[PDB]
């Protein structure tokens, strides 16, 4: 009934991540998604102190935990695995990382795409591979004009012009969206970018006259 | 306040109906609605004489309340 | 850097699309949240384009994408990143709100606007209108002329000024004229109590439909009153 006593008796549980572990997880998947919110703020203040302790285990348990507390999604959801991203943003590992998108992706709010996308780009460093497919399947998946809008500006920073011409092209396709914009316009932006091109870089005198062209 | 004047009318509109129309409000002691004599037909403008002046300036009051001929009847003081 | 990315601007738009066309179908999420349109006080006409609001930012930019250069009226429209009152009715049509600034007369008016004593002006007419001249309601259920009555029992430099009609000296009731100009012969006759702040366009489209012996040639009606406080 009350989850108030699976709450404060989650929290009088000893021992290590077992009698709150199966006792908690069990309590709270047997009543209502009501005081979940305070099984998050246990799952705070128990990841705060557990810590201490290796680094999978108490991050697997608050998050199977906050993730079977939402049933199967909610507006806050994808908000606590964004945030178990942040803390798990630095890593040396792609398993926290595929497994926080992984998470992050069961609905498609506005929320999560700011987890993904600057995720592809702090893995897009020292190789081109993680930004050309999470880009190009970013761009040509769902839906947004600005996806692929942000995702061509943070491919143009690269050493490669191929996945900004690539996301340029693939949005100057139009077909079923020649003003893909309204007033902002993805053409003359790349039309800039290939006078970027007509900078002295080439001095063959080919190119430029093909990019004005 | 004792009498009205009455413009804007339709000559079917004749002194009954005035008569009948303005005691809705108040009774209408003294009526007078022209009757043109040379074309024999009314122009719609009324004059009103009333029992005392408390009758009349009620009258102003509710009394611009009558559309003869679906269309709009003066009533003022005089 | 702004957030700003909600209010999507429409182009192209047909004579007969408006606020409504575009909410039940416009752009990005038009129909939603709020619309802007150009409309007059009388014509109340909107032109072509427009801004429809979106709940979100999301929601907008999948509509820009979308509505961008679509099909609407048989028409290609473009899509891209952007005191009391009387509303007027003429005929069918609405033309706009009337804006009033307003002690006794002030306040019977006032009261008259909002309906707070259990009767006023809603849904009554202008029963005479004489161009260059005034317009003449609040006959409420009267419709005639000198019609209705306060708060409190039965009983002009230019154009845009509030004042009563009369039927002689001390018979204010409900019912009013704006002035369509200077009408200094009623001075010391009429008491005047207020201006028009906004919609002198409004006026201009009741003053159009006068005559000389002042018959509305169009329904005149305030479709809605009340106050801004």
């Amino acid at each position: 009934f009350s989850v108030k006593c699976w709450l404060r008796y989650i929290e009088f549980k000893q021992g290590a991540p077992k009698p709150r572990l199966n006792q908690l997880y069990e309590r709270a998947l047997k009543l209502l998604p009501c005081s979940y919110k305070l099984w998050y703020r246990y799952l705070k203040a128990r990841r705060a102190q557990v810590k201490h302790r290796c680094v999978t285990d108490p991050a697997y348990e608050d998050v199977n935990n906050c993730h079977e507390r939402a049933f199967v999604f909610m507006h806050k959801m994808p908000r606590l695995w964004l945030d178990y991203c942040q803390f798990l943003m630095d890593q040396g590992r792609v398993t926290h990382t595929r497994r926080t998108f992984d998470r992050a992706l069961r609905a498609l709010p506005i929320t999560q795409h700011s987890r993904i996308w600057p995720l592809y780009l702090r893995f897009l460093r020292s190789h081109p591979l993680p930004e050309t497919a999470v880009r190009g399947y970013r761009r040509f998946l769902k839906l947004s004009p600005e996806s692929a809008e942000e995702y061509i500006e943070y491919l143009k920073s690269s050493d490669r012009l191929d996945e900004a011409a690539q996301r340029l092209a693939t949005v100057v396709n139009d077909e079923r969206f020649v003003s893909k914009a309204g007033k902002s316009n993805y053409q003359l932006w790349h039309e800039l970018c290939d006078l970027i091109s007509q900078n002295p870089d080439k001095v063959q005198s080919l190119n430029v006259d093909a990019i004005i062209r | 306040d004792a009498t009205v004047y009455v413009g804007g009318l339709d000559e079917k509109v004749s002194e009954p109906l005035l008569w009948e129309l303005f005691l809705q409000a108040g009774p209408v002691v003294n009526t007078h609605m022209p009757k043109d004599r040379v074309t024999g037909q009314h122009q719609g403008y009324g004059f009103v004489e009333f029992l005392s002046e408390e009758d009349a300036d009620y009258a102003i009051k509710i009394m611009n309340m009558i559309k003869l001929y679906g269309k709009p009847i003066r009533v003022n003081k005089a | 850097m702004a957030t700003t990315k909600r209010v999507l601007y429409v182009g192209g738009l047909a004579e007969e699309v408006d606020d409504k066309v575009l909410h039940a179908a416009f752009i990005p999420f038009g129909d939603i949240t709020d619309i802007q349109i150009p409309l007059d006080y009388e014509t109340e006409k909107h032109r072509g384009f427009a801004f429809v609001e979106f709940e979100l930012a999301e929601d907008a930019a999948a509509a820009i994408d979308n509505m961008n250069e679509s099909e609407l009226f048989g028409r290609t429209i473009r899509v891209n990143l952007a005191q009391v009152y009387m509303d007027i009715k003429i005929g069918n049509k609405p033309a706009g709100r009337i804006q009033m600034l307003l002690p006794m007369t002030a306040e019977n008016f006032r009261c008259l606007c909002t309906h707070e004593k259990g009767f006023g002006f809603k849904g009554s007419s202008f029963h005479r209108i004489i161009p260059q001249f005034m317009c003449q309601g609040g006959d409420f259920t009267n419709h005639n002329g000198t019609g209705g009555k306060s708060i409190y029992g039965k009983k002009h430099t230019g154009p845009g000024l509030l004042s009563m009609a009369n039927s002689g000296p001390n018979t204010n009731g409900s019912q009013f004229f704006l002035t369509c100009d200077k009408t200094d012969w009623l001075d010391g006759k009429h008491v005047v109590f207020g201006e028009v702040t906004e919609g002198l366009d409004v006026l201009r489209q009741i003053e159009a439909q006068g005559s000389k012996d002042g018959k509305p040639k169009q329904k005149v009606i305030i479709a809605d009153c009340g106050e801004y406080v």
